[PDB]
């Protein structure tokens, strides 16, 4: 994982066998992609199954463009959820990143909370309520002076989605 | 009247304010009284009666460290006027400006008013200590002045004058100001006891608290404090206020948040 630049170090939780749950989450991730790209090669060769039918095996099942057109129609429907939380995920995302970056170019670069220039229990507990915090906070548009609190790493299965 | 009222001092104070900055309250209620007749006479001008007020009461241009309701709430006693000479657990600034260098200090009020406009910085040391500004300067929080008389004056001046919207030199609103106050005092007047140095074995004063329970009952006070950090009520300081030289699109996204750290450190 190369590590990103300053405009956007601020974001990752970075320093500025067992199991784990984000392991799974992402390996089921990286299966589901292999069937999405299956399925669009199948229809991509669909223009051409006149020919790539009879020119290449025995025996196939014949198709008309009716049945294409249902089966697209199929195929949409079935991807709509997941279509769902990849976009809204991401929107939320994007405009967290943007927003962190046009308040550090407004803001002062001398002040120690910059994004530019930025105990266990309690720094813990401070960690867990800076984040609850910055939850609430976001969920009204009351969040007009400090970085968003957010970490991408988790989101692996989204890039994968 | 009305040129030796909106005349300015050396210090920028018509006589109105420096009547305030001088505890001479009854001076300033006459004053204040008459200001209103004068502003009250004038209203055959081209002015409006305000303009006339505003200008003889807290002129445009003041600086808001000057402004007088804010500058009536800072008037209070010295810690020594009740402690005397016994250390108690207090807040304590040293004044590099007046030579108050680490081993020595005041307490808040001394650096809020006595040092004001000084290198001034919160001290590290332990809390329990008394203030060496009586001692080492020409401390001017000494005198209490007639406790009957600041509480008429704070009276008259929230319903005169739309003062209380503003907010201090660190942006403070008037009343995140009262509640820090009180919140000081609960736990420094918990250690007064009954019994060429200056008067001591004074009471310590209420004021902040009557102040805070008066102000909280005025509308403009409460409704100006709790929409502090919306779009129309801009903080002026360390709040991303100035952004018109940045290029549109983070315009469009900066002003979509609004401010609530200070209105949640209140609550
Ligand atoms: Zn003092
Ligand atoms: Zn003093
Ligand atoms: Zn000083």
């Amino acid at each position: 994982a190369a590590q990103a630049p300053r405009s956007m170090q601020w974001a990752v939780r970075n320093t500025q066998n067992a199991s784990s749950y984000l392991t799974s989450a992402s390996s089921l991730a990286r299966a589901y992609s292999i069937v999405i790209r299956q399925i669009s090669d199948l229809m991509g060769l669909i223009p051409k199954y006149n020919h790539l039918v009879y020119s290449q095996i025995p025996a196939a099942v014949k198709l008309t463009y009716q049945d294409a057109v249902n089966l697209q129609n199929y195929v949409e429907e079935k991807l709509i959820p997941t279509w769902n939380w990849m976009v809204s995920i991401m929107d939320s995302t994007e405009a967290q990143l943007r927003y962190g970056s046009a308040l550090a170019s407004a803001g002062d670069p001398g002040h120690p909370n910059h994004p530019l220039h930025a105990q266990g229990m309690m720094s813990a507990r401070g960690d867990f309520l800076n984040y609850a915090l910055s939850l609430m906070r976001s969920h009204n548009d009351e969040h007009s002076d400090v970085l968003p609190v957010l970490d991408v790493c988790s989101l692996k299965h989204v890039a994968y989605v | 009247l009305r040129e030796l009222l909106s005349a300015k001092d050396a210090r920028g104070m018509t006589p109105f304010m420096s009547a305030v900055s001088g505890r001479a309250y009854p001076a300033a209620i006459t004053i204040l009284e008459t200001a209103q007749k004068i502003a009250k006479a004038e209203i055959s001008s081209s002015e409006k009666e305000e303009d006339v007020f505003m200008g003889m009461v807290c002129p445009s241009g003041t600086n808001p460290d000057d402004s007088p309701l804010y500058v009536l709430c800072c008037n209070d006693t010295c810690s020594f006027t009740w402690t005397g000479a016994e250390h108690i657990n207090q807040d304590i600034f040293e004044c590099r400006t007046c030579g108050l260098l680490e081993s020595l200090c005041c307490c808040t009020e001394c650096a809020r008013v006595c040092h004001k406009g000084h290198d001034c910085k919160l001290k590290r040391t332990s809390p329990t200590a008394y203030c060496d500004c009586w001692e080492k300067c020409k401390c001017k929080t000494l005198i209490a002045g007639q406790k009957s008389a600041r509480l008429d004056l704070l009276y008259r001046l929230l319903t005169a004058t739309n003062l209380v919207t503003l907010p201090n030199s660190r942006g403070e609103h008037l009343l995140l100001f009262l509640v820090q106050t009180v919140a000081r005092q609960t736990v420094e007047h918990c250690q007064y006891r009954p019994p060429d140095m200056p008067d001591h074995d004074l009471e310590p004063p209420r004021f902040a608290q009557l102040a805070l329970e008066r102000v909280l009952q005025d509308w403009n006070a409460l409704k100006s404090m709790i929409m502090f950090g919306s779009q129309e009520n801009k903080d002026p300081l360390s709040a991303s206020s100035r952004i018109g030289h940045l290029l549109p699109e983070e315009q469009v996204y900066l002003n979509q948040q609004s401010g609530t750290i200070r209105l949640d450190c209140f609550t």
